Order: structure tokens, then sequence, then C-alpha cells
């Protein structure tokens, strides 16, 4: 609910592409990708624990509203994304951020309180924000790589709108996730 | 500090000292708490700078209210100032050109419901209920005393359906000396009260309460539990405090970098 | 602070502000300027607090240094201060009566390194071949300078085989005024310049040089600090560890050493 991600795409985008720009419009079109994910990944997530035992969002219910709301091969690799995230922030450790215990841009802290503020559950367990932060990450990144190929197919270093829009619309996956966006 | 002497990190080295150099260590610890108490008078006089620095600062945030309350028009000088850094390349230029000038449009609305949430820490006790009635929101002032010692952050309302207060005060009572039953553990000004303030809720406005069922009434989620002060009721009152310090030595001195977004935290 | 401003927080909502808004927001930014450059001011003041202060910390600080080096005997007060807080029924009688006085050992052995050592930042500087060269350290001090404004901080180590030099001084130039090409990022004092000192090692003992001649790490690579952008990358995040180690010494651990030498501070 008009959350802006706009450091954190722009550090993704870096990691993706080092020598690639993006416009302010491309940006408030990236966030309603990540914001219009985010409110369905919880919605269900939260449907799944509406009379759960302690009425609890965790990485279960998280991984489980992702494998409903994302495409086939768009479920998988985020799924991946998710243990992978969860799995290097359980073994993890100046005190770090939670992103950077779990090896990510997004933000494992804001994306709890997020969580917690929606009143989607009684409780948010500490693994549901990380699952979540990856998960918008990589669909971040799948994004950023493709509108960032468009953008110098087109002669051009900075991801416009059109850009985005030709990215997502001829990724079959990409554009059933984000047709209504 | 860890008053459990026993739970020290090194313990097991102090404990295979020598009783001679026991007794030096003993002896440090008690020029330890007389480091401690030149360091409160320390932040006595800091306390007082910062009373005297509010004159100082006080022009910069009054123009700040008449510009937020549109009593006063902006100067050329402050026309030529950029909304925003680092845009390079006729981004300006086309900011500016984004939206067409509205003379219905007065001061800055919002702005300081706009500043308060943007800040991650007072965001978490912003709920959605508390939005409108920060919309209300004209000016936030601290300021500082010396007897009793002490702050206060003053919240000022305009005439508004939730509640007929004009300003909203919250008020912290600090102990600068340190506690003579745990000299060592002073580290810096402490709270002992916060005196909160009576809202004047207009019929069924009020969010910080709920009934529930025999019935009763509890505490619900608000913003304006802030103005209620209270086992970890302690620890209670400190992110109280941590809410309040935020407040006055962050967000007031800096709320257009907030009402802006250029200030972020990645925690 | 973003200098970014596309990547602003808020700036979509910046964006779709009318432009008579902007611009007042415009003249808050000018404003917020002119009460960040106070906001220096109180800074310098605080500077001035902090050397004013000295004369009083300097003999808490001289008698400790008497106490560590073995120089003076505790006195009555000193031998019934507790060495740790918080022990209960026979614990602390026992822990008197846990080790026998040994008049061989003078003074307290390794009071700093241990302490420097229990700081989980200046640990992480300190290399398993720099331990026995800090057990020689008797003091460490700091003093503040208005002009040039900064401070430094002293090593003071006893006769050892490793280096001849007495005192190792590390230097911190600081400025106080915000960056007038950045105005609005300042938020305190800032590290301008580090300079270390020139340790005259004996032969073969130089730890912060292996054959592999090439640079190893070592603690005492503190005395040869990074250098400013006039004396040559990412050679400013060098600069500001270094400025951050040196604040960890002179801020948290010289005002209460004691405390790193028990353990009683831990994080």
């Amino acid at each position: 609910r008009k959350e802006s991600y706009s450091v954190y795409i722009y550090r993704v985008l870096k990691q993706v592409h080092p020598d690639t720009g993006v416009s302010s419009k491309a940006m408030s079109i990236m966030n309603s990708f990540v914001n219009d994910v985010f409110e369905r990944i919880a919605a269900e997530a939260s449907r799944l624990a509406h009379y759960n035992k302690r009425s609890t969002i965790s990485s279960r219910e998280i991984q489980t509203a992702v494998r409903l709301i994302l495409p086939g091969e768009l479920a998988k690799h985020a799924v991946s994304e998710g243990t992978k995230a969860v799995t290097k922030y359980t073994s993890s450790k100046k005190a770090k951020s939670r992103s950077s215990r779990a090896g990510l841009q997004f933000p494992v802290g804001r994306l709890h309180r997020i969580l917690r503020k929606g009143n989607y559950a009684q409780r948010v367990g500490a693994g549901a924000p990380v699952y979540l932060a990856a998960v918008l990450e990589y669909l971040a990144a799948e994004v950023l790589e493709l509108a960032g190929n468009a953008a110098r197919d087109n002669k051009k270093t900075r991801i416009a709108p059109r850009h985005l829009q030709l990215a997502v619309r001829n990724d079959e996956e990409l554009n059933k996730l984000l047709a209504g966006v | 500090f860890q008053h459990m002497g026993l739970l020290s990190t090194n313990f097991d080295m102090i404990q295979a000292l020598p009783l001679n150099v026991k007794q030096r260590v003993c002896a440090l610890k008690n020029l330890q708490m007389k480091t401690i108490q030149i360091e409160s008078d320390f932040y006595k006089r800091v306390h007082e700078l910062e009373i005297e620095f509010e004159g100082k600062f006080k022009s910069t945030f009054d123009q700040r209210k008449a510009i937020v309350a549109g009593e006063v028009e902006p100067t050329k000088e402050q026309i030529d100032t950029p909304i925003l850094e680092g845009l390079e390349g006729d981004q300006l230029a086309e900011l500016y050109k984004a939206a067409e000038a509205d003379p219905s449009a007065k001061g800055i609305k919002d702005f300081w419901l706009t500043a308060l949430r943007t800040h991650d820490l007072v965001a978490e006790a912003i709920e959605e209920h508390d939005v409108p009635i920060l919309s209300y929101l004209t000016d936030v002032t601290t300021a500082a005393s010396k007897d009793p010692a002490g702050f206060k952050i003053e919240f000022h309302f305009a005439t508004n359906p939730y509640f007929k207060n004009q300003v909203l005060t919250k008020t912290y009572l600090l102990g600068f000396d340190p506690d003579a039953e745990a000299p060592l553990q002073f580290d810096g000004p402490h709270v002992i009260r916060a005196v909160g303030d009576t809202i004047e809720w207009e019929d069924g406005k009020n969010v910080t309460k709920k009934a529930v069922k025999l019935t009763k009434t509890v505490k619900a989620d608000s913003f304006f539990n802030f103005f209620e002060p209270p086992e970890q009721a302690e620890e209670f009152l400190e992110l109280d405090y941590e809410m309040g310090q935020a407040i006055r030595d962050t967000i007031i001195p800096r709320a257009v970098l907030f009402y802006t977004g250029e200030l972020q935290s990645d925690d």
C-alpha cells in the first residue's frame, strides 16, 4: 500500500545490469509490481493462517502462497530462492542487518514490519520476511534482467516504461503474473 | 552493563588474579565511579547547551511552521533551492513540470503526518485509524528544562472531529545523576517518569480503547497511546522513551528530510 | 541520506505535488540547510565542553595509570570497593580467598591488552602476534584540540623488544562544518585526515610486514592510517573504519577501561 522499494530495486539493477539505469516512471511501475505481488502473497498467507495454530505466518505459509500466486517456473525458482535465504539467515551471525544476513537487498526488517502492521495474522515469524524478501527480490531481478535486455536492444542505457512493458508481455509467466497490474 | 559479576566475560581471569592484584582492580572500580560522576556533570552541561540552542534553532523552526501553514510565501532564494538532490540532466526541470500549481492547495498538507510515518520507528506506532487524525497536525515542537530536568514534545492540532485538544503534550522527567545503588551502570541521562496528556475524545473516536467480553476496557493499538504512558512494563517505558528521543533528536530537526524520504534506514 | 533524489522514499508523492506546493518544500530544504548549520555550531560547543572536562577526567585516569603500573598502593576505601557487582553470599569472600597474594606480581598485568581485546571491534584488529606487544601497554590516553580541530590517542609502552617508541600517537583532524557541496548530509563531525606515527621496530620484530615484503594484518597498522583525497577508490571507507576504531577507543574504552578488563560491559 504505497510502499516504495526504489532504493532496493536500484541496487538489484546494479547487480543485474551494472551499467544500466532506470527512469523514474519505470521505477514507479516496478514498485507497483512489487507492491501488488506482496499484497497477493500476504493475503493468501493470511487466509492460510486465519485459523492456524497461534495464527502464525511463517516461511511455510509464504511458500504455499508463493506456489499459488506465482506461475510454474517462476514459483519453483522463487521457492528455491526463499529456502536459500532462510538457510543462510539461520546459520549467519559490527551488527549486520537482517537482509545482509540473508544475502538480500530487499529489506527484511521493513517487510517484517509491514506484515505485522497489516494484521495478516497474530504472529509473524522471523523466517517469513526473509523468505518473502528473497521472492520479491528474485521477481524484481528477473523483470530487470529482461527489461535491461530490451533497453540495450533499443540502443539505450536507461530502462523506460516501454522496455518494462515488452519484457513482461513477452515472457509467458511474468505476463500472467503481472497482467492485472 | 552486567550487574551479575559472575556473568562477566572475563570472570575466570578475575577469579584467578592474586589477592594483591584483585585489590588493585578494586581501586579501579572505585576510580571508575568517580569517572562516571564527572560524566554526569558533562551530560548536565550538554543539557544546558541544548536548552541554550533552542533560541538559535527557533527561527528556522518558526519559518518552517509558517511555510507549512501557508502563512508566508517562498522567496526567490528559496525557490532556487532544488527540491531534491542528485538530479542530473533536465530531471529537476521535468520534476517541476509534473504538476501545475493549484491555488486551492495551501501550505503543505499532511507535512508532519508524512514525516512521522516515514521514520521507521514512529511508523510502527502509527495505525491506519491514526492516519486521518495526524492529518490535522500543524506543528511538532520540543523544549527542555533544567528543573525539573527533562524535556517535552508538543503536538499541535488544528480543529478536528477527533478530540478537542489543541496541543497534546508528552513530558519526560530525566535523571542526570548516577544511581547511588548502582553507580557503575550510568551511561547517560535516564528516564524517571513519563507524563502524558488526557485526550478529550469526541463520541466514538477513541481509537486507543476497545471493550472485550464480564466486559472490560483494554488498550487498543494506536499512536495516541504515546500520550498515556505506563513485569516488563519497564521496558515499555524504555521503548516509549526511545520513540520520544527519535522525535525530539531526529524527526523535529530534520522533518523535511523525512517528508521527502531523503533520510532512509536499512536495519 | 539518499543522495540520489529519485530513490527518495516519497519521490512519487513529491512528484505529484502542485508546483506552488513544491516551491514551499524548496523553502523547507533551504531552511533545513540553515538548521544543519546551527547544528554544526552545537557540535563545536560540545567539542569545547569535552576539552574543558579533560582536567577533571585526567586525574581519575592518572590515578588509574598509577594503580595499573604498581606505583601506588590501593587505599582502604579502594580495597573495600567490590571487585564485581551482584555477588551473593560468600562469593565475594571466596573470590578474595580464591588466589593467594603474589608479591612478585606488580601492578595489573595485561590490563590494556585485556580491555582492548574485550571490545568487539578492537578485538578484530588484534592479531595473535600483536598480543605480546600490547602486553607492554602501560596507558592509553586521549585529548582533544580546537585548532586544528580533532583529537589524538596516545599509546604508552614500557621498554619492550619490539620497538623503541615510548609513545605511539594517533591523530584525527575533524571537520565540524557541513559540506558546502552537500549540506543536507551533515550528521556531526567528520574525519578529514588520520595521522599515525613512525614505529621504530627492532630487527625482525615488524609484525606489520611479511616476506611472502608486503603488508601483514596487525593492530599496529592503526599507526599507518589510510590517506585522504589529496595524498593519493574505496580508500574513503578504510579511513572511516580507522576513524570508527579511534572513536571506540576514545569514547568507550578509555573512559570505562576497567569495565572491559573485567568484562562487565557486554554487547
